Parts: C-alpha cells; structure tokens; sequence
C-alpha cells in the first residue's frame, strides 16, 4: 500500500530512468508500490586450502533472516545446509554474515569484509570477526619549555619492489578468427581493416615494454668495475 | 537466459573487471590516510604560543568527531538525485536490474579519526613523528625552524611573534567565509 | 619437428631484447660506482673517495 | 606480490581468449569445419557471420584491456627511473620517497619484470627529556643559537644539535646575538663564555 | 537482437569505467605524496606545497 | 605419425580449445596427428627502399 495519489485517468507510475513503481489496481482503484524480490551475491570466505577447510559465508544485503528461504536450504545438500542456521550468525552494514565468531577485541586487518569489519583465522582455530583496529593510543607530553632529544640511532634497510615491464604478446589475427580456411578469410575481407588495426595496437605495446627497461636500468653509459680489494670500512 | 550461454564467458569477464575498480577504490584510501601507526591525541592545554587552532581540531560536542571546518565540507557536497546513486547507495532498499553499491573499508568516522592524529602529531611533534617516534617540541620553537628553512634567521619569529600569529588567525578566519558562501570551491 | 608458433591459434610470445644477463650487468655497474665513488658518477666522471 | 600480480593477470587475460573460441554465438557450431562440412556456401555465409562477428569481439576485448593495462605499467616504470635518479645516484630530501627515516643510500637488485630497491635510512633512537629556552639574555642583549637548541639539565645550560645529544658550553662562536632583552618571550637568563 | 544490444551497453560503461578509475588513480597517487613531503615534512619544491 | 596413447574407445583427440589435434584412420587404426600449415610468424629486416 501507498502513498502516491495519482491523477483520476493514469494507471501506473514511472520514476525517472523510466522504470515500473507504482500501479493502480483496476478493481479497488488503489495505489500499490512495487518494489523488487531480494537479492544478491554470495561471497565465500576461505583461509587457504594449504592450511585448513572451513569457511564463512556472506550474504550482502539481506537482513538475514530471510536467508534459509533466499537460497533453497531445503533443497541444498545437507553439508550446504550448515551455513544457513546457527548460532555463527552476524549481521553487519555490509550483509549478514555466517559461519564465524563475533569477538570483542580489535586487530589488523587480514581479509576485508567492509564498514570496519574484517575476518582472519586465529582461535582450537577458527573463523572470527572484530571490528579493525587504527593503531595504538598515543599522547605527546607538550608543554612550553619541554623538548626531547636523541641519544642513539639505528641504522635500517627496508625493500621496494616496483613492476617495470609485462609480457610481449602478439595475435595472427586471420588464423584466430578462422585459420586455414580459405572461404572464410574471404569473408573477413568484407570487415574492413580490422586485423591491421589490432596488430597495430598490440605491436606498439611491445616496443613500449622494451623502452620501460632501458629508462629504468640503462641510465649509465660505462660499465665500472669493483676493485678486488675490498677495503670498505 | 539459456540463449545467454552460448556468448561463453562474457560474463565472470565483465564482473572481473568491476571488482579491480572495488578494490583498487579502498587501497588509494589507506594510501592516503593511512599514514601513521600511532594514534596521537592532542594535550587539554592549548599554550600554542598565541596560535589558535581550535577551527581545524576536533571538537567533543558532536558525536561525529570532526572538526569545525570539516562539517562545513560535509554539507555543501551534495547530489540532485541526477542519477542512481542517490536511489541505491547512501543508507537500504533495493533497486532493479541487478545494479548494487558495495560499502567502503574504513568508514567516514574512521577516516575522521586519522586525520586527527595527522594534526596532533605535527604540533606536538614537529616532523619527528614521520621518521620514526614522536619528539615534542615547544610550537613557537618549532616555528622558528621553518623560518629558518626558507633563508629568513630565527630571531625574526621571536622579535615579530604576536604579529605572525594574529596574522595566522585571521587568515583561518577567512577560510570559512569562503566556504559558508553558496559559491562553492569543491 | 615442432613448430609451435602455429600450435595455439595465432598466440605468440615474443623475447625481451635485453636478456637477464644483460639487466644484471647494468645493475652491478651501477653498484660499482655507488660504492667507489659516491654520487660524482651521475653527474659527470666517477671520481673515487 | 607487486610481480605476481602481473604475472596472474596476463595470464587469466590469455586463458579467456583461448576459452572463447569454443562458443557458438548463435551458430549451429563451435567449429569452423564441421559449417563447412555440412551446409552449401549460401547458408554457409549466414553460419560463418555469426562466428566471425563474435570472434571479432573477443580479440577487441582483449586488446582494449591491455592498452589500459600497458598504460599503468609505463607509470610505475616512470617512478623507478626518478627513484633510479634520486635515490641511487643521489641523497634526497623528500620525505617517504626512498624509504622510512632520514635517507643515506639505496642499492638497486633486478627481480624477474621488476626492481627492487634497498633503502638504507636513519632511525633515532632512545630519548630524554629537557628543558628548554628559545635565547638567552647576558648583558641587555639576546643572544641565538647558530645551530642547535639551548638545554639544560637542570642546573647548567648547554647548546646541542638536534638530533643527537652532544652539549657543549655556550660561547660567543656557537652563539649570534640580535636585539634586546624585553623583546623575546622566554628569555633566560645565563652567562655566555668568552673564548678569547 | 536484445542480448548483443544489451551486452554492447554493459561493455561500454564498463570501459568507460576502467579509464575513469585510472585518473582517480593518478590522483590519489599525489594526494599520498602531498601527505608525506607537504604535512609530514617541509618542501623546497617550488609551488607545489 | 602419433605417439599419443589412446584408448580402445576413441575416434579423435582435442585441446583446450576445442580443436581436433589427433585422430584415428578408419582402416588401418592408427594414430596419427593433426597441424595446420601457413606460418604466418615471418618478419622482414630492412633499411629504406
Ligand atoms: C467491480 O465490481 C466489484 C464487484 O461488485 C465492485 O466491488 C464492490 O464495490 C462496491 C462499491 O459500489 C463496494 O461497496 C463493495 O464492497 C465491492 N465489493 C463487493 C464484493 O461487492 C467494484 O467496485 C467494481 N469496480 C469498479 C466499478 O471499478
Ligand atoms: C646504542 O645502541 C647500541 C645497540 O643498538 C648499543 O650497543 C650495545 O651495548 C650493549 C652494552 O654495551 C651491548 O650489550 C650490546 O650488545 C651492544 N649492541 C651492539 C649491536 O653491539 C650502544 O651502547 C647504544 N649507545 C649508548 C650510548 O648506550
Ligand atoms: C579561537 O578562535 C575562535 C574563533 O571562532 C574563538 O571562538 C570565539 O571566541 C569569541 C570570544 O569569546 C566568541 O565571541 C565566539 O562566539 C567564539 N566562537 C566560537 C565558534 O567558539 C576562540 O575564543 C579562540 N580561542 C582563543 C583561545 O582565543
Ligand atoms: C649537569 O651538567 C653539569 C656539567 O657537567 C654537571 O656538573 C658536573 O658534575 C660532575 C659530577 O660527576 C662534577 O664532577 C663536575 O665537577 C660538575 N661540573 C660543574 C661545572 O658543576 C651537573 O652535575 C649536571 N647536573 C645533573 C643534575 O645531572
Ligand atoms: C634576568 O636578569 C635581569 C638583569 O639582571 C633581571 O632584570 C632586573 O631585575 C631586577 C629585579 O626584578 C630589577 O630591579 C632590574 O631593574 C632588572 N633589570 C633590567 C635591566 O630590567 C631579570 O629580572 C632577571 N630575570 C629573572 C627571572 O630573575
Ligand atoms: C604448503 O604449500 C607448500 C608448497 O609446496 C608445500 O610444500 C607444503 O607442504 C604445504 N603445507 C604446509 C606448509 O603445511
Ligand atoms: C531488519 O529486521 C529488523 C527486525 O525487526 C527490522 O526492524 C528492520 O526493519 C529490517 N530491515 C530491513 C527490512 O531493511
Ligand atoms: C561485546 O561487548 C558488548 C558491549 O555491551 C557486549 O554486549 C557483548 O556481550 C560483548 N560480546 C561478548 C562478551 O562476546
Ligand atoms: C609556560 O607554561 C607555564 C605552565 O603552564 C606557565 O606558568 C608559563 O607562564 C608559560 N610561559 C609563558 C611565557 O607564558
Ligand atoms: C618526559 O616526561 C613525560 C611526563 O613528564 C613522560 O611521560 C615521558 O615518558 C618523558 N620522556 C621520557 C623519554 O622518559
Ligand atoms: C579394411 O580393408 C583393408 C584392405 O586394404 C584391410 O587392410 C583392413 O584391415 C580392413 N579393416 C577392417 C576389416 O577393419
């Protein structure tokens, strides 16, 4: 039921990407909302089969209850039928979830659920849910006349790591689309020049993966040695 | 829908494709934000050296703890309903032919909480705390080496101090002026 | 008696022009004028310290 | 991870357009000869259309994808030739842009399609408390220090570098002077050596 | 005629998606290098700060 | 000639593409394989004409 009054001669109503939203009922001349049977993905949430074989399951936008009913739970296999009921059920901004464990605590984040919320496999071992945590508390002791010194270092060595090139591939493109046949590659003719095209594009691909290289590691034009004694300090 | 699957696999290719852009959406936040390990607060007193930063700190008196000039920029980005978005994606109920919105990782009082112990950091500490632990240091002090980092000596913060800082204050003042104004930069 | 250009429908994959022996002569000589000469050799001749 | 991800995503793209040459698109077939076996060439022509027509769209598809894909590797490979310039060849002062702390030295090492980039940098460690004065007033005049701050230990004033504790006695050569006395909020009162 | 109609629009906004979502890329890339060398130090870049 | 180790039950041989590669003579029941033959890979080193 309604609110909409619509005029005394229309019949149904449109929104503004014209699509079906309310109607009116030819027999008790009343306004009816239409709105759509629910749905959504179903999204599996696995530590690795290296590791273990129990899972968590998210159902996005769902309000779950209406879960053993939106799937078939009834007509699913009985090892299906565990992860529509339990005590294992958690409903968050992102859908509801299903199959892991809603603690209290707060760590970093292992694999992203959404809205704060992440899930990773600690504790036997288990499948658990926390809302993320930003970093410890901290508090700078400022006053007026107050400063803080160093009286010792420490000398660190990290890594980047940064991609440079990919991979030059390169496409026949009349032995993909019909290879060896001759009545056929009569009739790509009639397509215009579109295998030209596509060996164009792809070939500048791949004398643009070569020039990548000689930027990043090319930039000094004599080969220096290292001296054999290596008095370095 | 069986008609459908004779076009092979056009269709986990074009669902691919929009969970990269997803994905990629959440790590150019924490690339921004996320910054900082410590979450530094900032002292109850507030002897700035006559710099007065109340406008761009947080204030306790909202539940969303942003500052003055960040609920400025929240109500003055808005959408005409020009589109869907508006139908589907700020809370939900929902919309037809298979279109979603998918929420983000850090919420907007997650992102709120960041940018906080970004600002907390930089007056209590200088620049310390981004190469390694914080180091406080007295703010007139550490204005003073900025001074003396674009080539202009340290005596002239100190003999011009309460000018510097009325000069600054009116300068955050007029910041608001032109974001309370209807003519908007964003 | 393979010939397996023609054996994946018109696929290919075609060689990098510097090999990895190559890439990994560039990244010792660059090595070997940090270490003996500090920061001179990007902007001139390489004079040791 | 940065190297695996190239690797895995060049290769689902080569999967998906081996894959698509086993759908019909609408024709009685999959398989170019067995059209050609069984029909005479003007139904042939309407059976080959359809094929041709969706095989044309998969090699579109595919190359559309790479030319966005190509066009994110030419800009990482733009940041490890200005990290190759800046961070190897010579001592920066931007911040975070080789490494973490205050930047020395990098050393650069070749992986498989990529770079990896060593950063050696300078972590402060243990620290103390002290206290602190912006000048100091000897004889109706302010005196600065040239490089450093002034700190005490509770009984003596010193002049140390910032970042390492190394006091030294404040004399008129670590020291400059400006100005009077009332002018400086916070001015301590202290002697100033003479060297001479 | 309605599914290669249909699937013609799905591959277009997608495509204009994936450059779209390159230039917030590019964008975000220096918003996180104007949080580093702008806030968590000071820059002698001339106007970049 | 083949080397592909059959089964008793099998007239042809397949790929990932869904190609036939090998296949069995009705006679004389041998394998034998199947490849196509242009070679198109062909590329022409020049300077001007
Ligand atoms: C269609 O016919 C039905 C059947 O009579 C009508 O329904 C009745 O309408 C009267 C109004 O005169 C109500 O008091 C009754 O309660 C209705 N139901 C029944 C079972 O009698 C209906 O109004 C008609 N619709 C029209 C003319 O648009
Ligand atoms: C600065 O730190 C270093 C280590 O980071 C200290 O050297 C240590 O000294 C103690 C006692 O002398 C030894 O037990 C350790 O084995 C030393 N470490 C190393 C790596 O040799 C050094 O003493 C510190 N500086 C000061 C002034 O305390
Ligand atoms: C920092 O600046 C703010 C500017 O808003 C000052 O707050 C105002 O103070 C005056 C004086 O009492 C009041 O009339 C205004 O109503 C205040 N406005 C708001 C929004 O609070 C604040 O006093 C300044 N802080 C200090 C320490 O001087
Ligand atoms: C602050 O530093 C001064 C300067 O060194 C200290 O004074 C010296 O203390 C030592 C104690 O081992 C004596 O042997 C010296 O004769 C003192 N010299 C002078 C000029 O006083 C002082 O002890 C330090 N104060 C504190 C609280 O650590
Ligand atoms: C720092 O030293 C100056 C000079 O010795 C002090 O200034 C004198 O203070 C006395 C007592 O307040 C006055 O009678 C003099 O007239 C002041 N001289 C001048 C030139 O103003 C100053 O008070 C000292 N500071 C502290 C905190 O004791
Ligand atoms: C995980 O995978 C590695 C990869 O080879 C394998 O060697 C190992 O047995 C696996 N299981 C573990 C570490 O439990
Ligand atoms: C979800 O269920 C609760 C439980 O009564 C209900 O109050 C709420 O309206 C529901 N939300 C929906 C349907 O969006
Ligand atoms: C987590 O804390 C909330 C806060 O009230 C509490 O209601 C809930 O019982 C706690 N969860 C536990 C103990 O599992
Ligand atoms: C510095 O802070 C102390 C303690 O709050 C205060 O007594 C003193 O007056 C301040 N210094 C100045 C110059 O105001
Ligand atoms: C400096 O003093 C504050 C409070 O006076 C204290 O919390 C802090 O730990 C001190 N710093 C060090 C390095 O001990
Ligand atoms: C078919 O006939 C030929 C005669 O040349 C013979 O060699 C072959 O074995 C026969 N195959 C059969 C009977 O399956």
């Amino acid at each position: 039921e309604s609110n909409k009054k619509f005029l005394p001669f229309q019949q149904f109503g449109r929104d503004i990407a014209d699509t079906t939203d309310a109607v009116r009922d030819p027999q008790t001349l009343e306004i009816l909302d239409i709105t759509p049977c629910s749905f959504g993905g179903v999204s599996v949430i696995t530590p690795g089969t290296n590791t273990s074989n129990q899972v968590a399951v998210l159902y996005q936008d769902v309000n779950c209850t209406e879960v053993p009913v939106a799937i078939h739970a009834d007509q699913l296999t009985p090892t299906w039928r565990v992860y529509s009921t339990g005590s294992n059920v958690f409903q968050t901004r992102a859908g509801c979830l299903i199959g892991a464990e809603h603690v209290n605590n707060s760590y970093e984040c292992d694999i992203p659920i959404g809205a704060g919320i992440c899930a990773s496999y600690q504790t036997s071992q288990s499948i658990i849910a926390y809302t993320m945590s930003l970093g410890a508390e901290n508090s700078v002791a400022y006053s007026n006349n107050s400063i803080a010194i160093p009286t010792n270092f420490t000398i660190s060595v990290t890594t980047e790591i940064l991609p440079v090139s990919m991979t030059k591939t390169s496409v026949d493109c009349t032995m993909y689309i019909c290879g060896d046949s001759t009545e056929c590659s009569n009739l790509l003719l009639q397509y215009g020049s579109f295998c030209t095209q596509l060996n164009r594009a792809l070939t500048g691909i791949a004398v643009e993966q070569d020039k990548n290289t000689q930027e990043v590691f090319a930039q000094v034009k004599q080969i220096y040695k290292t001296p054999p004694i290596k008095d370095f300090g | 829908s069986n008609l459908l699957l004779q076009y092979g696999s056009f269709c986990t290719q074009l669902n691919r494709a929009l969970t990269g852009i997803a994905v990629e959406q959440d790590k150019n936040t924490q690339e921004v934000f996320a910054q900082v390990k410590q979450i530094y607060k900032t002292p109850p007193i507030k002897d700035f050296g006559g710099f007065n930063f109340s406008q761009i700190l947080p204030d306790p008196s909202k539940p969303s703890k942003r500052s003055f000039i960040e609920d400025l920029l929240f109500n003055k980005v808005t959408l005409a309903d020009a589109g869907f978005i508006k139908q589907y994606g700020d809370c939900c109920a929902q919309k037809f032919n298979g279109l979603t919105v998918l929420p983000p990782l850090l919420t907007d009082e997650m992102i709120a909480q960041y940018t906080s112990a970004l600002l907390a950091g930089t007056i209590t500490s200088g620049w310390t705390f981004g190469a390694g632990a914080a180091l406080q240091i007295p703010f007139a002090m550490q204005m003073a080496y900025r001074f003396n980092g674009i080539g202009v000596t340290q005596n002239v913060l100190y003999e011009n101090q309460k000018l510097i800082a009325n000069q600054f204050n009116s300068a955050i003042g007029k910041i608001q002026d032109s974001l309370s104004s209807t003519a908007s930069a964003l | 008696d393979l010939i397996c250009a023609q054996k994946f429908n018109g696929l290919t994959v075609l060689p990098p022009l510097l090999t990895d022996e190559m890439i990994a002569q560039y990244t010792s000589a660059l090595l070997a004028g940090t270490i003996t000469s500090g920061w001179t050799f990007g902007a001139g001749a390489a004079l040791q310290i | 991870g940065k190297l695996q991800d190239v690797v895995n995503q060049n290769a689902q793209a080569l999967n998906t357009l081996v894959k698509q040459l086993s759908s019909n698109f609408g024709a009685i077939s999959s398989v170019l000869n067995d059209i050609l076996s069984r029909l005479d060439p003007p139904e042939a022509e309407v059976q080959i259309d359809r094929l041709i027509t969706g095989r044309l769209q998969s090699l579109q598809t595919y190359v559309t994808q790479q030319l966005i894909r190509a066009a994110e590797i030419r800009a990482s490979a733009n940041l490890a030739a200005t990290k190759m310039s800046e961070c190897v060849l010579g001592q920066s002062k931007r911040v975070d842009f080789c490494g973490k702390g205050y930047h020395l030295m990098s050393f650069p090492q070749s992986a498989p399609h990529g770079v990896v980039f060593l950063h050696v940098t300078y972590v402060p460690a243990q620290e103390k408390n002290f206290t602190t004065a912006p000048a100091i007033c000897h004889d109706g005049k302010a005196h600065f220090p040239r490089e450093g701050v002034f700190v005490s230990n509770g009984t003596h004033w010193f002049v140390t570098q910032r970042n390492f504790y190394e006091p030294q006695i404040i004399t008129t050569d670590n020291t400059f002077v400006s100005g009077n006395c009332d002018v400086v909020i916070g001015i301590v009162n202290n002697t100033v050596y003479d060297p001479l």
